């Protein structure tokens, strides 16, 4: 896995020419179905690893959105920058999950918060649209996939799944995020 | 009358522009335009948690009326003290006597349990409760508990 | 200035300027993720020390590997230290590379050597980093510096 | 500056032409208005009156003067609102679609209230999105699949021959109380009659255009008699490309 | 006081905010109330 | 990247210098290991070093749990199975299939009823392996050397009521007839051991 | 000597948080930055001008469960025990009026009637009306509210 390098004339070429990569592993799996070959795990796999190359942003998106009480309004411009900038910071390498949401919660909102708080929350439980509209919107405007709707499906997937759970919303500090040890 | 711009129902208002301004970075006057101005725009302007309803007011529509009647122009005061003389003279059936909600000057007490007690230390308790202090018509011969 | 603004020109890509100033670009495999295109400089390279140590896989398999500890710097004012345990020489040479990429720090050098004494302990070894006329340490910790 | 500003009034320029007098007069109404705003927005329920497109300060041109359709907007369809928001809270209807209030109340008594209110909730705000102001010229598409219908042996003879139709089909309605569709049946075009309390949505056809032929509609302006003239206005300032797309998405 | 009291009767009483800000209309509330479970406590070096 | 942050090429990534010097660690333990069984130091399931742990002792104890297969086991139907051995023993003349139907009945339904259990029971040990399990990293809480820290706070107690001084020390146990077969000026009960 | 299986690989209870903390982070790559010789990414060219949070602190460093660390994650009800035992009463009462506002999903620009009748609760006690007899009050006249209501749906 050594990330090649942009270079001179023939990797831009290449760049340019690349087209739809997750369309091509696709293509790779299915003509296992061609009479002369066999259906491949690894054909698969590649695939597979197309369709979650991204995968974890959603992740971490899902914790934004569904794994803070009141994170402001999040429709208002300001909220909103931070949680784009901190997206664009997930993806890219940039940040560790763990430093992005220690960051999104931690970050500036507005004077005298929870007093303000107490004028709209009795237990401090905001709603959750915005949030979710806010979470989508960035994954769109950030250019995060190559096919639209991805976006807004997979968020919303996971979300939906996580709503059979056992206390859904928690999550143990040490295994919601990176760190040494973790879940299989 | 538009004297001020700003006002707030938010506890010790002091503490949270203290520590709100403590979390705010730069000197450059377009950082402080923006701190400054958001801190207004959260919490002295007032927006979603109002009403006219709950702001103090002496001046409350009808006593503007009658306020106008009463001062506005007028070149003394020996003027606008025959203008009122003539107006409380004025009955309770008449068109132009405007009643008003009055603001009740409040009670030290607020209720009549409290009248009591209030009144009770300037006093002596007896012993025994109005109904038995008069002996039973019954003899009850007094033993050891 | 806590958090000063650096280095803003977009009119090459981060890969072109890291490309043109850096030895590092070509290197990609030895650098993380979120340091990529970052780097405007050359970094040296030390190998402080080679060792061995036995790997135990299973109670009949036993593998030999190895164990570096090196740091990267600049003397324009950036290093990082790293170590690694690998299979290989070469192995354990590039993990610990990129390794102290990982943890690279920075010193502000418009004071030029600490202004206080900073006694601080790493684990059992007892640290003073203090001020001096000039540069004097052991020879090792004296270049690293 | 446009949040403080109340309501109904306009922000303009100063000629300087008041008196102290009504300079007073109006920051009285204002206080007042500020008064009413503050009531206003506590006794706000779920559904509400849907933003104007177009601008209806003047009347909406060649059909409706300016108090003729204000009547309709912030009288009657205020009203139905308000009724429609007493009715669907406190019921299983609570915080649904307009529709799911439309199509769960449909065909019963005892639901009656809620389902009148929620259908005539509907029919003004189609019709309010029928009404483009100058009016539009008909769009090909449309005139083509009406034509095939309609028209008989004459060039778009299906335009003058449907806005025909719907004078017909509105001066059958006796009781001046309804609403009279252009809708798709799905497999054809025509024009039904709706009585007040019933829309295009609970008989489930998809609705094209609308036209008011409540009294109420016409009565300041074209009196009692003048539903004849009121039809023929309302094909001047009707909203067609809209019934056109909505006829398309139907089709595929 | 002697004499405040010409002023006393058009004088203003000081507005209820604690329960008009208790009773504001809620995006919180609940028809039954729950109260919260109990939270994470740190226990020690060794326990985290 | 392709996977996680706490494990790299090679094995388990070794941050403290305990893994530097002793890096068999790094990759080995038990005999259920494989090489993405790193960094989840929990093995699959039904697998050598799968168990759960709760304060630091494992969990081999959740069949017993939800009454499955435990000597206390959950028990569906009595009533039944009494009722019929009742009948059968009584008498030979009059037999009853009236009875061994209501039963079997009963049983038919058993299965299914044991088939959800199983598998709540299951879903019971995943939520556990994510929110309340430590993995085995914790101290034992369970013998009571670990909580000796405890017991000292009370020898300290015992101490101080006997001036600060007899640590740790009890009472002279006595005889069984210790009181009645000692003549006076002897001690006939126990003292605190300063009081010797 | 039996130790539990994972000790080995036991991460530090108390310090595991340290190394992710927004504000080394920001001190780090704020001195990193700074050399010239390090292109800012962008996350830090945005909270350059919006630095995180003060006096949030984690539980480790401070041993207290009840420090509130949090003015994004907290929970407290703002309710009062009184008010609490008042209008869980009212919504004990009648099912009705708990769920009038908020059958589904809570809609909450719409008024409650939970919260009118604590008003008008309220209202009563201060004219000296005891407690129970202003709880059967008010509850009366949401009835009666609603008996005019559902009279005109039968009409
Ligand atoms: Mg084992
Ligand atoms: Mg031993
Ligand atoms: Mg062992």
């Amino acid at each position: 896995d050594i990330p090649k390098n942009l270079e001179g004339e023939r990797s831009r070429r290449d760049l340019a020419s690349r087209g739809d990569t997750e369309f091509q592993a696709l293509v790779e799996f299915i003509e296992g179905a061609s009479y002369d070959q066999l259906i491949s795990g690894r054909r698969f796999k590649k695939v597979y690893d197309v369709l979650s190359e991204n995968d974890d942003m959603f992740i971490w998106l899902c914790h934004t959105a569904m794994s803070v009480l009141n994170p402001g309004d999040m429709r208002s411009r300001l909220i909103y920058n931070h949680l784009r900038i901190l997206a664009e910071s997930v993806a890219s390498g940039e940040m560790t999950q763990r430093t992005a949401f220690r960051f999104f919660e931690s970050a500036v909102r507005s004077p005298a918060y929870r007093e303000i708080a107490k004028r709209q929350l009795e237990g401090g439980a905001a709603t959750r649209l915005a949030g979710i509209s806010a979470a989508a919107d960035v994954m769109r405007r950030m250019g995060l996939t190559r096919r639209p709707m991805s976006s807004y499906f997979e968020l919303y997937q996971r979300i939906v799944e996580r709503s059979e759970a056992m206390t859904p919303w928690g999550f143990p500090p040490l295994f919601q995020f990176e760190e040494r040890l973790s879940l299989e | 009358l538009g004297w001020t711009d700003l006002f707030t129902t938010i506890p010790d208002m002091t503490y949270h522009i203290k520590e709100w301004f403590d979390t705010t970075e730069h000197m450059h006057n377009d950082a402080v335009a923006w701190q400054l101005g958001h801190l207004l725009e959260t919490c002295f302007k007032m927006k979603e948690s109002h009403s006219s309803a709950m702001e103090r007011a002496a001046i409350t529509p009808t006593r503007a009326r009658w306020v106008e009647d009463a001062f506005a122009d007028q070149p003394s005061v020996n003027d606008i003290m025959r203008t009122l003389t003539e107006i409380e003279q004025l009955p309770f059936q008449s068109t132009h006597n405007t009643s008003d909600e009055s603001h009740i000057t409040p009670y030290t007490l607020g209720s009549v349990a409290a009248g009591v007690q209030r009144l009770g230390e300037h006093r002596l308790r007896y012993t025994l409760s109005p109904w038995d202090i008069t002996p039973p018509e019954d003899s009850v011969v007094l033993k050891h508990t | 200035d806590l958090y000063p603004e650096g280095f803003q020109w977009k009119h090459k890509l981060n890969t072109e300027y890291n490309q043109w100033r850096s030895n590092t670009w070509l290197t990609p495999d030895l650098i993380p993720k979120e340091h990529r295109g970052r780097f405007l400089c050359n970094f040296q390279l030390n190998i402080v020390a080679y060792d061995m140590r036995v790997v135990k896989f299973s109670p009949k398999d036993h593998r030999q590997w190895i164990y570096c500890v090196l740091y990267v710097g600049s003397g324009k004012g950036i290093a990082g230290w790293g170590r690694a345990v690998a299979p290989s020489t070469q192995e354990a040479k590039k993990e610990a590379i990129r390794e102290a990429f990982s943890n690279i720090i920075a010193v502000d050098l418009e004071q030029e050597g600490p202004m206080y004494p900073v006694r601080v302990n790493a684990d059992g070894v007892r640290v003073l980093l203090y001020p001096a006329r000039r540069i004097v340490a052991n020879f090792r910790v004296a270049d690293i510096l | 500056y446009h949040a403080y500003v109340p309501k109904g009034a306009s922000v303009q320029m100063g000629e300087t032409f008041m008196p102290s007098n009504i300079a007073t007069a109006v920051f009285r109404e204002t206080e007042a208005a500020a008064a009413r705003a503050d009531k206003t927005k506590e006794e706000t329920g779920f559904f509400s009156q849907p933003r104007l497109n177009y601008p209806v300060s003047s009347g909406i041109p060649a059909l409706f003067s300016k108090d003729q359709f204000d009547m309709q907007y912030s009288l009657f369809h205020r009203d139905v609102v308000e009724t429609l928001n007493r009715h669907t809270l406190g019921t299983p209807l609570e915080g649904h679609n307009l529709e799911t209030v439309i199509r769960k109340t449909s065909f019963d008594a005892t639901q009656a209230v809620a389902h009148t209110a929620a259908s005539e909730h509907f029919n003004y705000c189609f019709f309010y999105k029928s009404l483009r102001p100058w009016g539009t010229a008909p769009p090909p598409r449309l005139r083509e699949a009406l034509q095939l219908q309609y028209g008989t042996n004459g060039s778009a003879d299906a335009m003058d021959e449907v806005r025909r139709i719907v004078w017909v089909t509105a001066a059958s309605h006796q009781e001046r109380c309804g609403w009279v569709y252009l809708v798709w049946s799905g497999v054809h075009f025509d024009v039904v009659e709706f009585p007040h309390g019933s829309c295009p949505i609970a008989s489930d056809l998809i609705p094209l255009l609308a036209l008011n032929v409540h009294e109420s509609a016409y009565i300041l302006d074209y009196g009692t008699s003048g539903l004849k003239q009121y039809v023929e206005n309302y094909f001047k300032a009707c909203n067609w490309p809209l019934a056109e797309r909505y006829y398309l998405m139907a089709i595929g | 006081s002697i004499y405040a009291h010409a002023l006393s009767q058009f004088a203003v009483c000081r507005q209820p905010w604690n329960e008009y800000i208790g009773l504001l209309t809620k995006q919180d509330s609940t028809p039954y109330h729950t109260e919260p479970q109990e939270k994470p406590a740190y226990r020690g070096r060794k326990q985290g | 990247r392709q996977h996680d942050s706490g494990v790299n090429q090679y094995g388990l990534k070794p941050t403290n210098a305990y893994d530097y010097i002793n890096p068999t660690n790094l990759i080995n333990f038990g005999r259920g290991t494989t090489f993405d069984n790193l960094g989840v130091r929990r093995a699959g399931r039904g697998e050598i070093d799968s168990s759960p742990s709760h304060s630091g002792s494992p969990v081999f104890t959740q069949a017993k749990l939800i009454g499955l297969s435990g000597e206390e086991q959950l028990t569906m139907c009595q009533s039944e199975t009494m009722a019929l051995r009742l009948c059968m023993a009584k008498a030979g003349k009059e037999t009853c299939e009236r009875e061994s139907r209501a039963l079997d009945s009963c049983l038919g339904r058993v299965g299914h009823l044991r088939r959800a259990m199983s598998e709540a029971c299951w879903e019971f040990n995943d939520w556990f392996i994510q929110n309340v399990s430590d993995n085995h990293t914790k101290p034992f809480q369970h013998r009571p050397h670990d909580w000796r820290h405890f017991y000292a706070q009370e020898k300290l107690v015992r101490e101080r009521q006997q001036n600060g001084h007899a640590y740790g020390r009890r009472p002279k146990q006595f005889s069984f007839g210790a009181r009645y077969v000692k003549t006076d000026g002897y001690g006939k009960r126990p003292r605190l051991p300063y009081n010797k | 000597y039996k130790m539990p299986k994972n000790m080995g690989v036991a991460p530090r209870f108390d310090t595991w948080n340290e190394k992710y903390e927004p504000w080394e982070h920001m001190k780090r790559m704020g001195r990193l930055v700074g050399t010239g010789f390090y292109i800012p990414p962008e996350w830090y060219n945005h909270f350059r001008m919006f630095p995180p949070i003060n006096h949030n602190f984690q539980q480790e460093k401070t041993l207290n469960p009840h420090n509130a660390s949090e003015p994004t994650q907290d929970d407290t009800s703002t309710l009062s025990p009184e008010r609490v035992a008042l209008r869980d009463e009212l919504a004990r009462k009648s099912r009705l009026v708990a769920s009038e506002g908020m059958r589904y999903y809570n809609i909450f620009w719409v008024r409650k009637p939970l919260d009118t009748m604590e008003k008008e609760y309220y209202e009563l006690k201060r004219r000296g009306v005891d407690h129970g007899e202003a709880i059967r009050k008010v509850l009366q006249g949401f009835y009666s509210g609603l008996a005019v209501k559902k009279r005109v749906a039968a009409i």
